[PDB]
């Protein structure tokens, strides 16, 4: 997926173009790496104007703090924000799904595959460290509940009944559920 | 003179080129996004040179950072955070600088956090402020080393919190007591301290109240000897 | 050489404590109770320290014997070493003038997730817990303060732990 | 040295240094490590004709005194020996600069 | 690690295993399984009435193996009574529990640790279908036995293990795994007024 | 205008290269206004000390450090005791360089070389590697400098967008 | 004005199969799809997700179909959550491949079961292409 | 080893460690156990070592009641020379082509300002500790051992004759 | 078989020589030299070199052995086994016709701050000394000669050695003695 199409005048990049006009894909498991550019972008493009960014994901995972910070940032943007699930959208990226545009903007491609499971984190060191470790992840799998009950409409108890193991969703079972709100179909 | 001019590099010059950092540096956003190093502080140094001599109009600083790195891989130094704070600090009088922190702020970059213009400094409800432990993961001298260690530590700890007092109007022996675990404030428990000026709460919130978990029944019955049931949330 | 001392009843915990080596103590000590239910065994001290699980199976088993339990210090005794040096009979724990002693709270594995995690932190907790109550009980101390000096890595010389309470005699009184 | 006369250069605090020439391990009979023997003797009798033509001494000289062991060179002992010229132009120290102004 | 050291561990555990003490250290696997094997049948050869003790001091192993010496003991004509010294988890406490009804001891500062199985199922669809229906059979014997064993409903040892149980020694007195604590009288100590 | 301006924060670094940079620094015909941030070790130091007189700032929290260069030889019994040589001569071109931008006896120089010799702002004044410490004022002072030598260029370059555009 | 899309493709994660069978039913104006070679699973549905009339297939080329792969790693209960997901992305991948072939969806199932190769024309039958260059 | 070791022979041989100090104390409690009369000889080579093994081995040879004679062979390097040096007075021979070296402890650090701190102590520690023995047992003062620890110190056997290191040479 | 040469006091140095190859030829002289101090030990070097601190350790054992030390080189003896040939008892000294004798200088190395390296430069420099001070003395050759000739890498057949005063007598009457 390289080749630069042509823009306006010119030969530009593939994701370049897209994000001239507002989509920002998103394809790899966010790492602190991908995280940032996108973080980045999404603050650029907000500088630009404020439209909408629609938000196309083929996200297999990732890690827990980034993907808050990008949550973090994509709220904190003035312009509107809809999430598009091209492929699939797993863990984090499941959780990003439920990041933007609560009002009917997120959908998904009719064979994705959508997965959520309460974060993961490793951390070691004395008996104390051990502590304010799992006291502050802890408290990030209570935040990040309370989003994902917040963002599809579960009882919150229900969230951190399900996602204690892995959670697997067609897009019937998602549109069922609350974490997406519309099936992208032919038209 | 030199708006018309700013103007016209975005008309011939700034508005084509490609990269996100190209377009950031476009729109005077520097976004410190990385375990702050050698490398890290040398670019935003040019980059504050260059927006100074672009105009005395403001900068965006966004700060995504983990510290000089995360306390499971390798340090680098405290010297890169000093660097930039003493660049921040020249630049200041000739032009203002938010300094938002998306994310996180741990320890050094928490400097660089507090280091914005007094009352456009801000960081996300959603965030943490980390004055973490300090410091130095780097563990490769040997006993040769002892006679000049120490004097580097504190030499290093000690300026830190010299910085600090100048940043949150505080007194270093609070900051010194503070640093011995790392201590890491909520954005309001920051403007309490100083660190920041603003809080910026989201335009809509989202996450509610769990505290309906709470079980609230009845005090267990003296004579009910409870089994080992180990649960979970 | 460690054979034909095994015939006189001493027993050396040198080295880092692990699953291999604690397993080999513990059946060494099983061993010499079989032996003789009432002659002395003496134990060598010598580690870094180790597991905080084999550790405490070793301390198990010194509480297991029958017979008395004697412990010296030879040089290093740090984090679990210090914590089997005091775990002999009372009046019966014995430094090297220049051995070193260093008290320290307990360290965890790792495997998975926040639930995990949670596990792995009570466990520790207990742990700590229980080292704390044991140290504090064998050396006639306050809890509070073994608490303070648990968490703080600070070593000791044998006159400045006597002093503390972990061992009995100096062999030399220096 | 090969450079022009008069217009040799270098930082004060350069450091030069002759060397003999150095061939890499290869392996095989007397009759290729014979060869190479011969390789490396033309390698120094051309390094030897440069430096003669250079610092201007005897060809077998000039083997002798730099090519056969690894000597190092101050920039002092390079100008007494017709390896470098001059500094560069225009070189001068700081407090030097100080003290004339 | 050392060869020698080995040499002098051999050395107590054959003369440990002279009075019918059996050990459990390490991970269970295929090897130390069917030493451990050995090592039991023989000990039913010399004598259909004396007791053998197993001390039990491992941090886990795989299912089958532990299932074979868990057969084992419960095979031969002596009772097995296992002893749990510094932790008996997650196989190491199947077995303790597994031991002679009324003779599971174990140290008043161990450790026993009981949760699922682990494993890993690799290979096409089918063939993970075959793995993954092993594992959950596995889960269902162990749990199955444990039920049996420390006397509680198959639901409570299903929903308790489902995590990382962990267990001091009394509290496994409690729950139904162990069946006594093996200390001596300690002076009691005299506190003031 | 053409002084240099050279920003140094730098922790390490071969001290020939340091040596090398110093006299680059030196051969510039104009001034040379070197400014040192945080921090900077033998091969920084050096390049710090070769900056024009009256214009070798550092910052308050910049530590600098004189000590002789580390290296490690492999070789006969004639080749150490040339690259020992190669060595000793290296660290009287240090003492030299101290002293030529110091005025400390080379004896007390050699000395600091001898045991890795740390030095914080105010006492990196004192031996004479800095002339000012770069308080906020003085780093104030110090981008006001970059902008009027930065502004000659960026007239010409106003005109030039002034044509173009 | 259609997507034509040359295949030459000797493997690959049949999800990313999936997706781009979804990309390629996704834009409206109808898409060729040409293999060349090879069209293994990744590519085979890829393949099958052109222009039912417009799908060709050259002689020398081989068509591989086969059910999904997976490594699992964790408790029982997630061995078991992980081998129900594996399961469900089976099933859609012979419901896609009974779409285009127009076959008993469980013989379809039973064709996946080991690996599976077909000739131009076998792809031609099977009713992943439709012509032959 | 065995060898030796009926033969009341100690070898202290190699870079000391904690399983090196461990046989070492092993073999020199059994050997007190033999026999608290008759001598121990006990053979240094040994470039170095850490601290603590040093340490303990050194104690060991204090408390037992058989003089450990410290005979160097090879070289003796700032940990099995200390060793070498507390062999029993008028019992510590070199052979005559023998080197002693002294130099000040070694070893490393991590963790907070405070940890590394702690560590930065004890190594003072080790050293005041070591300078101590050291002229216990030379009978030059804390100055002299303290400005010869500091820097590499080679050293000759006859120099350490005179130095107080060695009590003879085995020339005979 | 070791065993049974052992007994008729011979020693075998054979391969490199190294701290722990040294301690354990020590101590077989010192055993030798215990049990029977009238009868002569033979030490066969066949070594490639080794270390200075060990090669000096055995030297050491074999100039304190009453019972006098003959040595027989076979094959190689580079440059630490030569000096330890060199150092049997006058007269009593024998290789192999065709035995290959080197004498040569150490290599070496130091790191770090050059205080270090000054200190091992000394130290490089003792050991030239010190080696080429008794090879002087038993080749009967001026210390100037053995000073030049220690520095060049070469090897010397059994009878070069004869006459530069190494060893002195080869085993084969120089029948067998090929260049």
């Amino acid at each position: 997926c390289r080749p630069p199409g042509q823009r306006q005048s010119e030969w530009v990049d593939l994701w370049e173009a897209y994000t001239y006009q507002k989509v920002v894909f998103i394809k790899e498991a966010i790492t602190e790496d991908v995280a940032n550019n996108m973080i980045a972008l999404t603050l650029y493009l907000d500088s630009l104007d404020q439209k909408r960014i629609y938000y196309w994901l083929n996200v297999p995972g990732g890690d827990v703090v980034p993907t808050l910070a990008l949550y973090d940032t994509m709220q904190y943007v003035r312009s509107k924000t809809a999430t598009v699930c091209y492929g699939l959208c797993l863990g984090m990226g499941g959780f990003l799904l439920t990041a933007g545009g609560e009002k009917g903007y997120r959908f998904a491609m009719p064979h994705s595959i959508l997965m959520m499971h309460h974060p993961s984190g490793a951390s070691r060191g004395q008996a104390s460290e051990m502590h304010i470790e799992s006291r502050e992840l802890v408290r990030m799998r209570d935040y990040l509940s309370l989003l994902t009950s917040n963002a599809t409409g579960q009882p919150y108890d229900r969230v951190i009944r399900e996602l204690s193991r892995n959670k697997w969703m067609d897009p019937k079972q998602a549109i069922e559920y609350g974490m997406i709100d519309k099936v992208l179909t032919t038209p | 003179r030199k708006l018309s001019h700013l103007r016209k590099k975005l008309w011939k010059e700034a508005g084509p080129p490609p990269d996100l950092a190209t377009r950031l540096f476009s729109e005077r956003i520097m976004y410190l996004g990385m375990p702050i190093d050698s490398s890290v502080a040398e670019l935003l140094t040019a980059q504050l040179f260059v927006l100074v001599q672009e105009a005395p109009d403001p900068i965006f600083f966004y700060i995504n950072s983990t510290g000089i790195a995360k306390s499971t891989t390798k340090f680098g130094n405290e010297h890169e955070a000093i660097a930039v704070y003493s660049m921040m600090k020249g630049v200041q009088k000739y032009c203002p600088i938010y300094t938002l922190c998306v994310g996180n702020a741990f320890g050094e970059a928490a400097l660089l956090l507090s280091a914005g213009s007094p009352g456009k400094r801000a960081a996300l409800r959603s965030s943490t402020i980390m004055l973490r432990q300090p410091l130095q993961r780097l563990g490769g001298m040997q006993a040769s080393d002892i006679d000049i260690y120490r004097k580097i530590t504190r030499e290093k700890t000690a300026t830190m919190a010299k910085y600090l007092a100048a940043c949150t109007k505080k007194t270093e022996e609070q900051i010194m007591t503070d640093f011995t675990r790392p201590r890491y404030f909520n954005p309001y428990e920051a403007v309490s301290y100083g660190l920041i000026d603003t809080v910026l709460e989201p335009k809509e919130e989202r996450a509610v109240f769990k505290d309906w978990e709470k079980m609230g029944s009845e005090i267990a019955d003296l004579g009910l000897w409870d089994d080992e049931e180990q649960p979970l949330p | 050489p460690f054979g034909l001392l095994l015939r006189q009843r001493i027993v050396f915990l040198g080295g880092e404590v692990e699953d291999f080596g604690a397993d080999a103590i513990i059946s060494q000590l099983l061993l010499l109770d079989s032996q003789d239910p009432t002659k002395d065994i003496k134990i060598f001290i010598n580690s870094p320290g180790g597991s905080v699980t084999a550790g405490m199976g070793i301390y198990d088993a010194m509480m297991l014997c029958r017979a008395d339990v004697n412990t010296y210090c030879f040089g290093l005794a740090a984090s679990m070493g210090a914590f089997l040096l005091g775990a002999g009979k009372r009046g019966k724990r014995n430094s090297m003038p220049n051995s070193r002693i260093m008290i320290h709270q307990p360290l965890g594995g790792a495997s998975g997730q926040a639930v995990d995690i949670e596990i792995q932190a009570k466990e520790i907790m207990y742990h700590k817990a229980n080292l704390n109550r044991i140290m504090a009980d064998y050396c006639q101390q306050p809890l509070s303060k073994i608490e303070e000096d648990t968490d703080r890595d600070r070593y000791m010389s044998p006159l400045e732990a006597k002093e503390y309470g972990l061992i009995d005699h100096i062999i030399g009184g220096e | 040295s090969a450079g022009q006369k008069g217009h040799r250069y270098s930082f004060p605090h350069a450091k030069i240094s002759t060397a003999p020439p150095v061939m890499n391990r290869v392996f095989g009979q007397a009759v290729d490590a014979q060869l190479q023997a011969n390789e490396l003797d033309y390698a120094t009798k051309y390094y030897a004709a440069i430096l003669a033509r250079s610092t201007g001494k005897d060809l077998e000289t000039c083997q002798k005194q730099y090519l056969s062991r690894k000597r190092y060179f101050s920039v002092k002992e390079a100008y007494e020996e017709g390896l470098v010229d001059k500094l560069v132009p225009g070189f001068m120290l700081n407090r030097f600069r100080k003290m004339q102004k | 690690p050392n060869p020698l050291v080995i040499e002098r561990f051999q050395g107590v555990v054959s003369q440990l295993f002279q009075q019918r003490i059996v050990r459990l250290g390490g991970a269970v696997d295929d090897d130390m399984a069917n030493l451990l094997v050995a090592q039991l049948l023989y000990l039913d050869s010399v004598d259909n009435k004396r007791d053998i003790t197993m001390y039990v001091n491992s941090p886990g192993g795989s299912v089958t193996a532990g299932m074979a010496v868990f057969d084992t003991m419960r095979h031969i004509r002596p009772d097995v009574s296992t002893c749990c010294i510094g932790l008996a988890a997650s196989m190491g406490a199947f077995i303790l529990a597994s031991g002679q009804a009324g003779k599971r001891y174990s140290l008043p500062n161990s450790r026993i640790m009981i949760h699922q199985p682990l494993g890993g199922a690799q290979g096409q669809a089918t063939d993970i279908e075959i793995q993954a229906n092993e594992i959950l059979h596995h889960k269902l014997t162990l749990n199955g036995y444990l039920a049996q064993f420390t006397g509680q409903s198959m639901e409570t040892i299903t929903k308790d293990t489902d995590r990382d149980f962990f267990m001091s020694p009394q509290e496994a007195i409690e729950y139904g795994l162990v069946d006594a604590i093996i200390s001596k009288p300690q002076m009691l100590q005299s506190r003031e007024v | 205008s053409k002084k240099v301006f050279m920003i140094i924060n730098s922790f390490g670094g071969s001290v020939g290269n340091g040596i090398t940079v110093h006299d680059a620094l030196q051969f510039i015909k104009a001034g040379s206004l070197t400014l040192a941030l945080g921090v900077a070790a033998s091969a920084a130091s050096l390049a710090l000390a070769g900056g024009t007189i009256g214009e070798r700032y550092v910052t308050e929290g910049c530590h600098t450090m004189i000590h002789q260069p580390e290296g490690g030889l492999n070789g006969q019994a004639s080749d150490i005791w040339i690259d020992s040589q190669e060595i000793m001569k290296i660290r009287l071109d240090v003492a030299e360089i101290y002293s030529l931008s110091t005025y400390r006896p080379r004896h007390k120089i050699l000395r600091d070389l001898d045991r890795d010799f740390y030095l914080t702002a105010m006492e990196t004044i004192y031996y004479g590697l800095a002339d000012e410490i770069a308080t906020n004022e003085v780093m104030h002072s110090i981008v006001e400098m970059t902008n009027q030598v930065w502004s000659y260029h960026d007239s010409k370059q106003e005109r030039l967008l002034e044509s173009r555009a």
